[PDB]
């Protein structure tokens, strides 16, 4: 059942309903457009999108009426071009002379257009309006005048950001999309506006000026301030990055991007490795010849092999250096698998990979019925999926549940009390929740990796998963790869003090305790920033940062693609891994790879699921053999549960790249003043 | 006790991988029980033949391949497993 | 000659011992 | 260099009649104002 | 499907053995000729080299193309078209060292 | 496996260490256009590029960076790089999903 | 509509497109398709193997004296199960009128030379072999114009980087020019100038 409709010719089997824009879109053919756009909503303003009927006399917005019954529509009809000439002229009447300074001067929208349709001559002939900024924000570069009111941002913030701080103003002339009152608006998601914004009106502070669009190369890949994965594509002038913006990509950031990772590249630009530098005898950081320092060190932990040696990843890093880094460990005899977050791991998430996985799809998540959030506000840590979840929340009209936090998400939900109360309570049925979450059609147990930390992780996993049984009887970075190769626990807890801790970087773990240090002050740092781990660290290691790395990350659904080549290595640094595909040369236990390839092959055996960089799916181990698997464990919980972030100044700052930021720490202060 | 770690892997759909995916809805929770110690990974990849590995403090592999064999020889060859 | 200042910036490790 | 007087929006265009930046209209009065490339800043 | 000349591997071969017969004997008259000074000898260890390059091709047309390649340049040493440049070129003599070491590359460049 | 490897002069280098990477290209986001989207190119892994120590140019050592082309089918794509005797990295096409859009949806409630 | 668009004869579209319908009967062991280019210009297409025949008697009267080829160009494309595209105009004097035939080929097939039937065209073999990988089969001398000595790679194959990969630079130590890989300075920076939004209705492809 799906009505037959002609594109101008053509007969075309549409979906039934459906408005006569996505019509064209479905024969391909592409209307002129601005105000509306699929992934935002449907507006009758900039009626650019004028086309002619079959027979009916006066033309009608394309993106407004659903086709129907067998119509036919003359998108190339010359009363449907005469009307478009009409609307454009309207919309350069007063749009300023501004194309040379404009810093949206390369691609705007409003260029394309006027070439491909608008008249040439112009035949406006009096004084165009003008009106003041309005400052908003660190970020946002607000000019106005520029401004064409496509209200679209508004519909952005209200219907996405969620915050509705921002709207229209004023009537006819005069009318503006800028806020009243000169409260700045600072979101999670005002950086993506600097893209959405059809026109040079709303573009980005920090990177104004810097470059033109036609250019930058454009190399695609995917972020890495967050281990959600979002596809993107870097712009670089030359050797160097120019900005950052989202590539469209259904299954996670749709479009979409963040806003610490936006800004996040600005960081690289400076501190940041150069040089090898051992520890002079006066203790001070000097530089050094890499090849003398890394054959130092290469002979330096062969004293050591067995245990003693430990090696410690930071939160970003890469998964071509974990497989280098672990034969580094199996070929030497012992071995410290230690990641960073003090993540639980007796009862083994790890073997059955799923519990470890976020087993709906995101994708997925807005078929769930039922969201029940843990202690973890998802918006500073999974910020796209807040906008999943917000995006299903306006589609549907699906609970969710705070356990337990105070945090400020920006939609309707129920909040809950405290850990093993509200937690063991529902899985004893003793909440009433527990009986909507019964009632429920495709559950879904949302647990913040920052709530397993928490003194007592392991005892909140396992209430969470009886959570999980009883749903199912009654029917109706830097951490999920290592977990697809088992480097648990991952935690420091092993030790136990083992000599010649080898940092890949210590700026994350650093800050915690040199505890060792008395016993061993030396410390192999193979970071990318003199941030916290070089200082208190002997023998610096030059080291890559992620968008020179061709190396995979993975996506917490399980997903596992790669970040492409971009702008190579800034000095005498090398991509990580490739120092210890160097090292274990040089101790004599040379690994059985050299070229990327090969160890994609070494992948191909050590995994082999990663070398499938979109591929989701897997066989599953089915959560009730989890539940038995992590049954013959349990132990004493507590009520306390806080999330890391609460405060979004509190999200600005993370790993060592983002504090290196300039923007951010312009952004930490704007908040705070 | 030379084996430091054991890995399987597993594709969800070829039949000669039924016989050891039978291995594990049932025979597994009895094998942590049996094995608190060394880590026993299991992978769902879609290699065609699903396969074995386990690790040594030398670096050296044992590397199982298997077509199709009953739980029980999978079980056989993981009583071979041994120190 | 060059023009427009510098790139990286990198740091260095501090005068400090420890 | 000092700013022109306005009250409140007026053209800008550098002084050269097809021969400076190209036509604009800055938009104040008491406020400073402006501008293109032309500094001629419309404070008062 | 049109073949370029030989049908079938082999008989493409007699002709590239030919043409090794061709250049070898040329060669010291190419020393001689050009004035070259590289050692008599080292021309023709580097002709046996230069055949040695293709010494894997496998297709059928393809080899016949290239000793038609091939002909065209004895075919200009001959003419003495081509000169003392044009044919010392072969050497990259001037070529800064190049180890294939994967650590010895790794002390020195980027690398790909 | 028609490998015309010999036949091309270029250095065994660039047929080797390094790799083609076959694509159709995203949308640029800023733009709202379509138009470029379409069909399959063939662009190259990025190599090292330094600068000029005068005037401070971006001076570049590889061959053939800046090599583009475009395809109407991916098949013919790879099928290309073959008879190059080339190393790929295919992707799929991802044209978005259609999605369901309503005026008066707005006006539920 | 006249001041600046061209006002585009009817007469001579009507000629040409007879005249090709006159030569598609008269010989269509091997004519695919003779289009008219609306802007009054004829062009049939040859099976590749057919390139001889057709041209001799694209000299041989009929009305088809179209004596001197004009050119004889090379138009590559990377995609097609064959890549390079021959094409061959031609011009006859007293019905002053050009034709444009041409083919197909793949990179190894060797299609015949055509010098013999449009007589000046000895040159274009050279140029054409050593602008593209092409072979022309009954050609005397085909061998490098345009070019280096060595030098190897053919140019204009769509692909192959302008900037090539050699340079000479004279050395003083050997005291001689020599050949060295490019190590080119500035980069050619690329511009992406092709911009969404299809001018172009009248054609556009179908999305298939
Ligand atoms: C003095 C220095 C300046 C000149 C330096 C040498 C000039 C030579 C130019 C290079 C021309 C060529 O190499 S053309 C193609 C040569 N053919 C091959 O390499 C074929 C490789 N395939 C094989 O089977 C070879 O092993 C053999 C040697 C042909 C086998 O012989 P079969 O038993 O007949
Ligand atoms: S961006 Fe605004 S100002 Fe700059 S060119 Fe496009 S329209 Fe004119
Ligand atoms: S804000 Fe962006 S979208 Fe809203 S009107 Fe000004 S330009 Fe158009
Ligand atoms: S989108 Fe149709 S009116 Fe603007």
């Amino acid at each position: 059942n799906l009505i037959e409709v002609f594109v101008d010719g053509q007969s075309v089997m549409v979906e039934p309903g459906t408005t006569v824009l996505q019509a064209c879109e479905k024969v391909g053919m592409q209307i002129p457009r601005f105000c509306y756009h699929e992934r935002l909503s449907v507006a009758g303003n900039c009626r650019m999108c004028l086309v002619e009927i079959e027979k009916a006399p006066k033309v009608v917005a394309a993106c407004a009426m659903p086709v129907m019954k067998g119509w036919n529509i003359l998108t190339n009809s010359e009363k449907s071009k005469k009307a478009r000439e009409g609307v454009m002229e309207f919309l350069l009447a007063n749009h300023p002379l501004d194309c040379p300074i404009c810093d949206q001067g390369g691609e705007c929208d409003l260029q394309d257009q006027s070439m491909m349709f608008g008249s040439d001559r112009s035949r406006f002939l009096e004084g165009k309006r003008a009106v003041e900024d309005k400052n908003i924000g660190p970020l946002v570069k607000t000019i106005m005048t520029r401004c064409i009111q496509c209200t679209r941002c508004i519909r952005f913030a209200s219907e996405i950001a969620g915050v509705d701080d921002l709207g229209t103003t004023g009537r006819g002339n005069d009318m503006q999309v800028g806020t009243y009152i000169e409260k700045m608006f600072m979101s999670e998601l005002s950086g993506n506006i600097i893209d959405i914004c059809p026109v040079g009106a709303l573009t980005s502070k920090p990177y104004a000026f810097t470059a033109r669009p036609w250019e930058t190369r454009k190399t695609e890949s995917i972020d890495v301030m967050d281990a959600v994965g979002s596809n993107i594509v870097v712009s670089t002038r030359t050797g160097e990055v120019m900005r950052i913006l989202p590539r469209m990509h259904e299954d996670i950031n749709e479009e979409w991007i963040s806003d610490k990772t936006r800004f996040a590249y600005d960081g690289l630009k400076r501190q940041r490795l150069t040089q090898p530098m051992i520890r002079n005898e006066k203790g001070l950081l000097t530089y050094t010849t890499w090849e003398d320092a890394l054959s130092r060190v290469a002979g330096m932990l062969q004293s050591f092999q067995g245990n003693d040696v430990a090696a410690i990843a930071g939160g970003l890093v890469d998964a071509e250096a974990l497989v280098a880094l672990k034969d580094l460990l199996n070929r030497v005899d012992s071995d410290s698998l230690c990641t960073e977050e003090v993540f639980p791991t007796a009862g083994a998430g790890t073997d059955l990979r799923s519990n470890y996985l976020l087993n709906t799809t995101i994708a997925g998540v807005e078929e769930a019925d039922v969201i029940l959030l843990v202690g973890t506000n998802p918006r500073f840590e999974a910020p796209l999926f807040n906008a999943r979840i917000r995006k299903s929340w306006l589609h549907n009209d699906l609970k969710v549940a705070l356990i337990g936090s105070p945090v400020d998400l920006t939609y309707r939900y129920d909040h809950l009390g405290d850990s093993p109360k509200i937690l063991q309570d529902i899985a004893s049925g003793n909440h009433p929740f527990s009986q909507i979450l019964k009632e429920a059609k495709k559950p879904m147990v949302v647990l913040g990796s920052s709530a397993l930390q928490r003194s007592d992780g392991t005892a909140i996993l396992a209430a969470v998963s009886n959570i999980a049984q009883n749903i199912r009887l009654s029917s109706g970075a830097s951490q999920v790869a290592a977990l697809d190769l088992g480097y648990k626990p991952g935690v420091e807890a092993i030790r136990k003090n083992p000599p010649k801790v080898l940092f890949l970087l210590g700026a994350d773990g650093g800050c915690i305790t040199r505890q060792d240090l008395p016993k061993d002050c030396f410390i192999i740092y193979q970071g990318h920033h003199g941030d916290v781990g070089a200082p208190m660290a002997d023998v610096i290691l030059p080291g890559a940062a992620y968008t020179e790395k061709s190396a995979t990350y993975v996506n917490t659904e399980g997903r596992a693609q790669q970040t492409k080549v971009a702008v190579t290595p800034p000095g005498l640094a090398r991509e990580d891994w490739k120092i210890i595909r160097a090292l274990s040369e040089i101790a004599g236990m040379t690994l059985p790879y050299d070229t990327l390839d090969q160890v994609r092959s070494r992948l191909e055996e050590v995994s082999p699921n990663l070398v499938r960089y979109d591929d989701v799916e897997g066989a599953n181990y089915f959560q009730q053999a989890n539940e038995l698997s992590k049954l013959v464990n349990q132990q004493l919980l507590a009520d306390p549960l806080v999330p890391p972030q609460l405060t979004i100044k509190d999200f600005y700052m993370t790993d060592s790249i983002s504090r290196a930021s300039q923007t951010m720490a312009k952004c930490v202060k704007a908040v705070t003043e | 006790l030379g084996l430091r770690e054991i890995r399987i892997h597993l594709c969800q759909r070829s039949p000669g991988s039924q016989g050891v995916r039978d291995f594990i809805e049932k025979r597994y929770v009895e094998l942590k029980k049996a094995n608190p110690d060394l880590p026993i990974l299991i992978r769902e990849c879609s290699d065609v033949q699903p396969k074995l590995w386990a690790r040594y403090a030398f670096g050296q592999e044992k590397n199982v391949s298997l077509n199709n064999f009953s739980a029980d020889q999978v079980t056989r060859t993981l009583e071979n497993v041994l120190s | 000659y060059s023009t427009t200042r510098k790139k990286i910036q990198e740091w260095v490790p501090p005068s400090t011992p420890y | 260099p000092v700013s022109e007087v306005g009250s409140r929006v007026i053209s800008c265009d550098g002084g050269g009649g097809a021969l400076g930046h190209p036509r604009v209209y800055i938009n104040l009065d008491k406020e400073t104002k402006t501008g293109t490339c032309g500094y001629c800043g419309l404070q008062f | 499907v049109k073949p370029i000349f030989s049908r079938d591997m082999n008989e493409a071969k007699r002709r590239v053995r030919e043409l090794y017969r061709a250049w070898y004997r040329e060669v010291p008259n190419t020393v001689h000729l050009f004035q070259l000074d590289i050692s008599v000898k080292q021309g023709r260890d580097k002709v046996r080299e230069m055949f040695m390059k293709n010494a894997h091709v496998t297709d059928p047309r393809v080899v016949d193309l290239l000793v038609i390649k091939g002909k065209m340049e004895l075919e200009e040493t001959i003419n003495v078209w081509k000169q003392r440049t044009h044919i010392m070129r072969f050497f990259h003599e001037t070529e800064a060292p190049r180890p294939t070491d994967f650590l010895s590359k790794f002390y020195v460049g980027h690398d790909p | 496996k028609l490998d015309i490897t010999t036949l091309t002069g270029v250095p065994e280098e660039h047929i080797k260490t390094r790799k083609v990477r076959i694509f159709v290209p995203a949308r640029n986001n800023m733009q709202s256009g379509v138009n470029n989207t379409k069909k399959w190119k063939m662009e190259f892994d990025t190599r090292e590029r330094w600068e000029n120590p005068l005037m401070g140019w971006s001076s570049t050592a590889d061959p053939l960076s800046n090599l583009v082309l475009t395809f109407s089918t991916k098949e013919d794509a790879v099928a290309f790089a073959e008879k190059n005797g080339w190393s790929f990295d295919v992707e799929e096409r991802k044209v978005p999903k259609p999605k369901s859009k309503s005026y008066g949806a707005n006006f539920s409630w | 509509t006249r001041p600046t668009i061209r006002p585009r004869n009817d007469v001579v579209h009507k000629q040409l497109s007879a005249f090709g319908q006159y030569v598609a009967e008269i010989l269509p062991k091997y004519v695919q398709q003779v289009q008219v280019s609306c802007f009054n210009e004829l062009e049939i297409f040859i099976h590749p193997d057919g390139v001889i025949p057709v041209l001799t008697f694209l000299r041989d009267h009929t009305n088809a004296q179209f004596k001197s080829l004009a050119d004889l160009t090379a138009v590559d494309v990377p995609t097609r199960q064959n890549r390079f595209e021959i094409v061959y105009n031609l011009l006859s004097l007293r019905f002053n009128s050009r034709i444009r035939v041409k083919t197909y080929t793949d990179e190894l097939t060797p299609i015949e030379s055509s010098v013999t039937v449009y007589k000046a065209a000895n040159w274009y073999e050279r140029e054409i072999w050593d602008m593209f990988g092409v072979f022309f089969a009954n050609h005397p001398d085909l061998r490098r114009i345009l070019t280096d000595y060595g030098f190897e790679g053919h140019p204009f194959r769509k692909d192959f980087p302008l900037s090539g990969y050699v340079e000479l630079r004279y050395d003083d130590e050997v005291k001689r020019v020599v050949a060295e890989p490019v190590e080119l300075a500035q980069e050619f920076r690329k511009f992406d100038l092709n911009s969404p939004w299809e001018a172009f209705p009248a054609y556009r492809q179908p999305p298939e």
